[PDB]
């Protein structure tokens, strides 16, 4: 249910 | 140094809407 | 959060979500305490009942934030793990005594409008604002009720320690302090599932600045009649806090 994080992280 | 001092309230001056409730209690 | 309400922009700048890494999820409320070091509640990190025991590498600091589930492009920070350190005489085995962990972070975060760290009380606004009756303020991401699009925030009053001991069959410590309200009040709230490790924080009247002064830790249920949500007692354990930053910082 979340949006997604950045590739990085 | 600054801790516990918020950019958009206490350093503008600004309270939030519910922080009087607290300070009420503190009796 | 049960029964409180979305939070202002900017009112808990100190809060920070505590975000697993496979799968991604809300794992736990936390707060900021420096540009380097995050304060939360030990049994986010190791809980065995539950085979819950995390290290550095499976999760994320989310600081900066107000959406649960959103990624807030130019606001929120994500940060990585350097170490985790968890008080050496937590009691996950019977009553989640010295309920408390710090996280260092790999790199500083930049503070913001946003981002910003809580202050940590000294024994003399310990004694003045820990008192039965004085209202802190719990923030989180968890649940409405026994899940919010933002963090929430309920404003709770400290109760006596006989009616604590007296509403439950757990043995409380004096590292524990309970907050809500009785039944006879009329209003409600509580921390819930997911607000673990989240911030009770107060204002002091003396200076005008915020104040960590619990965790949130344990509660029967949540928002229950008759029942009240535990919070470690940050100025008992002050001295480990102190500890560990002046021979890890
Ligand atoms: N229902 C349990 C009761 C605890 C009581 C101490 C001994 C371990 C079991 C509990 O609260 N747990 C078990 C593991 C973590 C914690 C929790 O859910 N805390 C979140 C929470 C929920 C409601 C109110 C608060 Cl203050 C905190
Ligand atoms: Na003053
Ligand atoms: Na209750």
């Amino acid at each position: 249910d979340f949006e997604e994080i950045p590739e990085e992280y | 140094a600054d801790c516990g001092l918020r950019p958009l309230f206490e350093k503008k001056s600004l309270e939030d809407k519910t922080e009087r409730e607290l300070l009420e209690s503190y009796i | 959060i049960v029964e409180g309400s979305d939070a202002e922009i900017g009112m808990s700048p100190w809060q920070v979500m505590l975000f697993r890494k496979s799968p991604q999820e809300l794992l736990c409320g936390a707060s900021l305490i420096s540009d380097r070091w995050v304060l939360t509640a030990a049994h986010c990190l190791l809980y065995p009942p539950w085979d819950k025991n995390f290290t550095e590498n499976d999760l994320l600091v989310r600081i900066g934030k107000h959406s649960r589930t959103r990624y807030e492009r130019n606001i929120e920070k994500i940060s990585m793990l350097e170490k985790i350190y968890i008080h050496p005489r937590y009691n996950w085995r019977e009553n989640l005594d010295r309920d408390i962990a710090l996280m260092k972070l790999k790199k500083p975060v930049a503070f913001s409008d946003y981002i910003h760290p809580v202050c940590l009380p000294d024994r003399e606004t310990a004694a003045s604002l820990l008192q039965a009756g004085y209202k802190g303020r719990v923030t989180g991401w968890g649940n409405l009720k026994e899940q919010p699009s933002v963090l929430q925030v309920v404003n709770l009053p400290i109760v006596e320690r006989p009616v604590c001991k007296d509403s439950t069959r757990i043995r409380i410590t004096d590292n524990m302090f309970c907050a809500g309200y009785k039944p006879d009040e009329g209003k409600r709230g509580d921390a819930c599932e997911g607000d673990s490790g989240g911030p009770f924080v107060m204002k002091s009247p003396f200076n005008n600045r915020w104040y960590q002064m619990g965790i949130v830790s344990w509660g029967e249920g949540c928002d229950r009649d008759g029942k009240y949500g535990f919070y470690t007692h940050v100025f008992r354990l002050k001295k480990w806090i102190q500890k560990v930053i002046d021979q890890f910082g």
